[PDB]
RNA sequence: UUACAGACUUAAGCAGUGGAGCAUGUUAUUUAAUUCGAUAAUCCACGACUAACCUUACCAUAUUUUGAAUAUUAUAAUAAUUAAAUUAUUAUAUUACAGGCGUUACAUUGUUGUCUUUAGUUCGUGCUGCAAAGUUUUAGAUUAAGUUCAUAAACGAACAAAACUCCAUAUAUAUAAUUUUAAUUAUAUAUAAUUUUAUAUUAUUUAUUAAUAUAAAGAAAGGAAUUAAGACAAAUCAUAAUGAUCCUUAUAAUAUGGGUAAUAGACGUGCUAUAAUAAAAUGAUAAUAAAAUUAUAUAAAAUAUAUUUAAUUAUAUUUAAUUAA
């Protein structure tokens, strides 16, 4: 279409109308362009080509194959920066990619929180605030195979909220004891389970519990009595919220199957007062906790 | 489509370091000479010093020589690490740092600029484009040049955990499966944008006879609708997103012992699932792949730096 | 202006990144040639706001340099930056190819939409030379920004039956001429390269072929009309090249198997 | 009213215009060659649309027959010539052919493509220039003068006395 | 490279290649296997 | 130590090798020197895609000594700078050295030869075992073959692939004012198959199946590249490059000539031949190609001589056209 000067005259540029008007003296009105699937001249988008683009065009002033100025004419007399920023907004962040502006400070606790609570429903406060982990055992391993021993880290931890809620997680990795540590610790969430404890401190009477070739003998013991037992035992009571206990481990001491051995001692081997009296139809009385009532 | 734009390929002419056609053998046999030749003065131009404890190495790939037929313009990429002002302030601004002293000598010096110099060597106008590029690891011809000259005492009593680590964090994971997805949704869209414009153009109407002969679908505008400059481009291009990188070690650092390093993907799944057809650069290499190796010399001996890069 | 930059008496009242450019391109254009100026040091401490740099500073590094600037910094140990993570703010130079590839089509696209149209204002009405009285065809050569041998050859070439030669002429012509004329194509062609420039060339062959003509409309001793024309070089010449010369018999075309146009109601009625 | 994209614009996105040759006057060849076709393609595009406007009517690009050069190599630096690799180079050409036009014309059509020229592409162009039979004022090898001196000399002349 | 040091004063370039081979030389010589010092035609 | 499967391995067919002469490489020996490798597969027309001189690395004789480099310090000749000194260039001289096909591929870079494993590794999550560990159906099916498919407390991801490609082929569009003509072509772009469908038969895990045939549609029938790991401390320091060690009036440099071409035996690889399903002549309106080459050139036609009517073959004379669809 041929558009008359005063049309052009008020989007296109002064110095560019002069070509416009010769070309709509050259190109005649009835021309049928066709189009070339052979050679694509044109850009793949609609432009005037009236404005040069600080970064789709060259740069005035830099040389370069097809610069117009004489050598001696360029103006890029700095050469510490790009001299062609990126477009836009100044990025090419993939869709769905954030910026690494900071790195090392991701919190192993909540990154365990997320994925937990993505892959389970946890609530990541809970994990993130409530619970306390403790390493128990830390070691390397080794598998024997036809290209060397394979070293590996094992990494045992316990969990709990100090209120009744203690769990035990193992996990192993090749490549460093802080990656098996997290994942003893996302497996020790998972296992969390609740502890029956006697006023919140200590455990319903005596235990003796076998685990494999562990025998755990655990006693309950008074107000202010303190945890007396087993190292191991002592941290996992910590978690658990177990005040007070006393307790001897006879036969094996290994430490892994000690803490295995208490966590199933802890629930498969106490009944509550009230699981008690319901069982039989009858009432128990905590003697001492009668003495101090109105 | 993929090669029919210019936003979407790599012009086979760029596979060659020497872009030129002379109906005159011998003198393109000269001009490829020459090219080599300077490319080897040019490396011997980065290094500089300011004091016997300032030494700037600047690192500089080789060189684009495109030869037109009425000019030569010599491209290559550098990289310089600025670690003797590296501040906040604007101290830069009153001073010419060494790095710009010698870009200013290629071009502006009006008394000694090296294209002159050069102009009459090649009997032809020259113009030197320097380019920087701000990260190591964005160039394989660049990367190979800094590790084999630069981080020699990392890797002489064998690979440190350190280093090794920092050359595999360089870069997140990125998912090519999605990316090249992304990627591929975008032209999908931007074809069927056209599409419809030119349909609607048609069942709207914009000689019965001319009705039959003609292909003049109407106003470019209507046709391109909705098609700029600000969001068909930076939506094609290719070789955006580093996606792989594996940094070879070899020689004597009694006797050679090799080690390598392999971090990422070195494919692109964008020509699987779709018509886009891959290119391999002098028919042997692969487009997306671009690799390079750099030797140096130690107590020992020589030694090579091999590292391959896969931008997708 | 272009020389303001060699002038920085006249800096005074420029813009705070002005003379700061000017200062820039007088470094970058003198190089090893550059001495300090007391004028351009008085600009450049007007831009000690602009730059937020102490006057005092911009003294210093005016006059020293970059160990100027080395000593404000305290230290030349600056954290190794070579190995930092990426930042999604720059392309891979292979991607940066492609950039420029764009930047080039651009560039061509601007020069056919506003600087060709230009180009019209030249246009010359085609003044075409009689065929009649210019049949001689001078062939050059160029070969664009190179230097090659063969840009000296000049060819001449010239149909002997528009050379206005007699008849008897016209024969010894075409005889003292000899391998140069083809009798199927009646051209008669001459190259000569064996000077230096294109034009030394092509006088020599026009000088030949004045005095080829001369001796040819000289028949006043020999006309060489017993002398028949050879033509074996033409004929060693045919042998090397394929000839297909057969055609489709006519008496074997039936016009009558012709497919013949057939009726449509449709196209008739879009004509009315 | 919407922005308006004049006929100049528009023919960027098209493919470029031709003239009609009136007389049949072959003027000019011009032809193109590089070891890569894309950028002869796009260069040969850009030609046709500069004669436009100058006025010249021009035919092409016509593709003519690519040129391949062979050269076949032995892999290994010392020994092992039983494994030998293969190297190729084509030389790909067009031509574009310029009619009915004056010379001052073509020279422009000539300087302009050489000021904007692509990397990697040469050119050749063979001009015709039609002329009168007779003119006005038209259109000793270093060997020869070296052997004049020599038999000149005493070593020469010492001999040729008869 | 000789010719850069006049060319570009301002400028102070370093030869690597040369660099390296200068100290090749003076570890030679502090181990004892330098080279003979050369005869003289005169002698 | 068992059982599997694979190839591994023969046969058939065509022409050969092994025999003669010659060509060529190697060995051995000789020689002033017969330069040096490579030298089972994976050397032996190999390095070498051309050894009269050169090439050349060897021998004889004669000759050169900071030598081809960089720098230092002097001396000059020269041009600028600066008020005669400075700086530039050049030459000479000076001393660190330069130079070395000298040694070491078993000290190296790089490259290459040969084979072999290459539906396999690692990571994430899940699950089993107190645990080291395992991740289970399965020693799955099928194919010439990862070929294709199915399946299991496993499920994914990522690389090792394959494919996606490129070539060829068929077709479409564009380009050529169809005398640069081969339009029966050239070369850009695009499409096509990893073929598809129906029916009968035989097997099956019998069903929505394979093997088969039959019918129909189709131009459709062949290739390349495509990477990971390890080994022989396999070849190369003689394509170039590095360390160590050795030579420095000589193990460096130049010239003349010679040698690498020697010859008892032996070996590899070729050529020619030992005649009639095969050799030799002759075949001009000229039976029928493709791919290459021509500015450090390709050389037409013609004439002359061998040489005879002429042709043919060889060379000389002359140097047409073309630096090329
Ligand atoms: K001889
Ligand atoms: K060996
Ligand atoms: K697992
Ligand atoms: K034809
Ligand atoms: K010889
Ligand atoms: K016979
Ligand atoms: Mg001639
Ligand atoms: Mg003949
Ligand atoms: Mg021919
Ligand atoms: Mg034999
Ligand atoms: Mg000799
Ligand atoms: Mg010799
Ligand atoms: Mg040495
Ligand atoms: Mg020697
Ligand atoms: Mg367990
Ligand atoms: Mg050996
Ligand atoms: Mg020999
Ligand atoms: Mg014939
Ligand atoms: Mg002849």
């Amino acid at each position: 279409q041929h558009y008359d000067e005063s049309l052009l005259s008020r989007y296109y540029p002064e110095s560019l109308l002069k070509s416009i008007k010769l070309a709509q003296q050259t190109i005649p009105e009835d021309t049928k362009f066709r189009v070339s699937r052979n050679v694509e001249f044109a850009p793949p988008y609609l432009d005037d080509f009236t404005k040069i683009h600080p970064f789709w065009d060259y740069k005035p002033g830099m040389p370069h194959l097809h610069a117009q100025e004489e050598n001696n004419n360029f103006s890029i007399f700095r050469w510490d920066q790009v001299q062609q920023p990126l477009p836009g907004e100044g990025n090419i962040l993939p869709p769905g990619v954030s910026l690494p502006n900071d790195g090392g400070r991701k919190s192993k606790s909540a990154d365990v929180a997320a994925g937990l609570h993505k892959q389970t429903g946890v609530d990541p406060d809970y994990i993130t605030r409530k619970l306390t982990m403790k390493p128990l055992v830390m070691k390397r391993v080794s598998n024997q195979t036809g290209k060397g021993k394979i070293a590996s880290f094992y990494a045992l931890v316990v969990v709990g909220d100090k209120n009744g809620m203690v769990g035990l997680g193992e996990g192993k990795s090749r490549e460093e004891m802080s990656k098996a540590i997290f994942k003893a610790h996302w497996d020790a969430v998972r296992n969390l389970k609740e502890i029956p404890r006697y006023e919140n401190r200590t455990i319903y009477g005596d235990i003796d519990f076998r685990y494999h070739g562990v025998k755990l003998h655990l006693r309950s013991a008074k107000p202010g009595f303190g945890l007396r037992v087993n190292h191991v035992i002592f941290e996992i009571c910590e978690c658990a919220g177990i005040k007070d206990l006393s307790g001897k481990v006879y036969k094996s001491r290994n430490d892994m199957n000690i803490a295995k051995g208490t966590i199933e001692a802890f629930t498969k081997a106490q009944k509550t007062l009230d699981e008690v009296a319901l069982g039989r139809g009858k009432k128990l009385v905590d003697v001492r906790k009668v003495y101090y009532s109105s | 489509g993929n090669i029919n734009n210019k936003l979407q390929h790599l012009n086979n002419m760029n596979n060659w370091n020497t872009q030129i056609y002379n109906y005159n053998k011998n003198m393109e046999i000269m001009n490829t000479m020459n090219d080599k030749l300077i490319n080897k003065l040019l490396y011997k131009m980065m290094t500089l010093k300011l004091n016997n404890m300032n030494i700037n190495k600047i690192i500089m790939s080789k060189t684009i020589n495109q030869h037109s037929l009425n000019k030569l313009n010599i491209k290559f990429y550098y990289y310089n690490n600025d670690i003797n002002n590296n501040n906040n302030n604007n101290n830069n601004n009153y001073y010419m740092n060494m790095m710009n002293k010698l870009m200013n000598i290629m071009n502006n010096n009006m008394n000694n600029n090296l294209c002159n110099i050069l102009s009459y060597y090649y009997k032809k106008k020259v113009t030197i484009e320097p380019i920087k590029l701000s990260y190591i690891y964005l160039n394989s011809d660049i990367f190979s040049k800094y590790i084999s000259l630069n981080d020699m005492d990392k890797y002489n009593n064998g690979i440190l955990t350190n280093y090794q680590r920092m050359l595999n964090n360089i870069m997140p994971k990125l998912n090519d499966h999605n990316i090249s997805m992304n990627y591929i949704n975008n032209i999908n869209n931007i074809n069927n944008n056209k599409y419809n414009n030119m349909i609607n153009l048609l069942n709207n109407n914009n000689n019965n006879y001319n009705n039959n002969n003609n292909n003049y679908i109407g106003n470019i505008n209507n046709i391109y609708n909705n098609m700029t400059i600000d969001n068909i481009p930076m939506d094609i291009l290719m070789y955006k997103y580093l996606v792989g990188w594996s940094i070879k070690f070899k020689g004597r650092l009694g006797r050679t012992s090799t080690t390598n390093l392999l971090n990422g993907t070195f494919n692109n799944k964008k020509y699987l699932w779709s018509n886009i057809n891959n290119n391999y650069k002098l028919n042997y290499i692969p487009s997306n792949h671009n690799l390079y190796n750099n030797s140096n010399i130690n107590k020992n001996g020589k030694y090579n730096i091999k590292v391959k890069l896969n931008f997708i | 202006s272009a020389d303001l930059y060699m002038h920085p008496e006249k800096w005074k009242g420029l813009p705070p990144q002005r003379i700061l450019e000017l200062y820039w391109e007088r470094m970058a254009r003198l190089g090893s040639e550059y001495k300090p100026n007391k004028d351009e040091l008085n600009a450049l401490l007007t831009t000690s706001e602009y730059s937020n740099v102490p006057v005092n500073d911009i003294k210093k590094l005016y006059h020293r340099g970059e160990q100027g600037a080395i000593d404000i910094k305290g230290g030349n140990v600056n954290r190794d930056n070579s190995l930092r993570p990426f930042m999604f703010d720059e392309l891979p130079s292979q991607a940066q190819e492609l950039v420029a590839q764009h930047r080039e089509q651009r560039f061509y696209n601007r020069l056919a939409a506003y600087e060709l149209p230009l180009l019209a204002q030249y246009r010359q009405e085609y003044k075409r030379p009689s065929p009649e009285s210019h049949p001689v065809t001078y062939r050059y050569t160029s070969y664009v920004g190179e230097e090659h041998p063969n840009s000296r050859k000049v060819v001449l070439s010239v149909k002997t039956k528009e050379l206005g030669l007699e008849e008897k002429s016209l024969h010894k012509f075409r005889i003292l001429a000899r391998s140069r004329y083809d009798h199927t194509t009646d051209i008669f062609k001459m190259s000569s390269d064996k000077f230096e420039h294109a034009s030394q060339n092509a006088r020599y062959l026009h000088d030949i072929l004045q005095r080829l003509l001369a001796e040819s409309k000289d028949l006043t001793e020999d006309d060489f009309s017993d002398v028949p024309l050879d033509t074996r070089h033409t004929i060693a010449k045919s042998l090397r090249k394929k000839k297909r010369d057969y055609e489709f018999p006519e008496h074997w075309k039936r016009p009558e198997d012709a497919p013949k146009k057939k009726f449509d109601i449709v196209d008739q009625l879009l004509s009315t | 009213s919407t922005r308006p994209y004049p006929v100049n614009v528009e023919a960027v996105y098209y493919a470029p215009l031709k003239l009609p040759i009136k007389y049949g006057d072959l003027v000019a060849d011009i032809q193109l060659r590089s070891y890569d076709n894309e950028n002869l393609d796009f260069y040969s595009d850009f030609i046709l649309r500069t004669g436009y406007y100058l006025g010249i009517p021009l035919t092409g690009p016509k593709p003519l027959p690519t040129r391949r050069e062979r050269w076949t190599v032995i892999k290994s630096p010392f020994v092992h010539a039983k494994s030998k690799e293969n190297f190729e180079r084509h030389t790909h050409k067009r031509l574009i052919r310029a009619w009915d036009t004056n010379p001052e014309v073509l020279q422009m059509l000539i300087a302009y493509i050489t000021k904007h020229s692509m990397a990697g592409v040469g050119m050749k162009c063979n001009f015709f220039q039609r002329s009168e039979i007779s003119l006005d004022l038209g259109s000793t090898s270093a060997v020869g003068q070296k052997v004049l001196e020599l038999l000149d000399s005493p070593d020469f002349k010492k001999h040729l006395e008869k | 490279f000789r010719h850069l040091k006049t060319l570009y004063p301002d400028i102070e370039f370093v030869d690597l290649e040369e660099q390296y081979r200068l100290s090749m030389v003076e570890a030679k010589k502090r181990r004892g296997k330098g080279a003979p010092k050369k005869m003289k035609k005169d002698a």
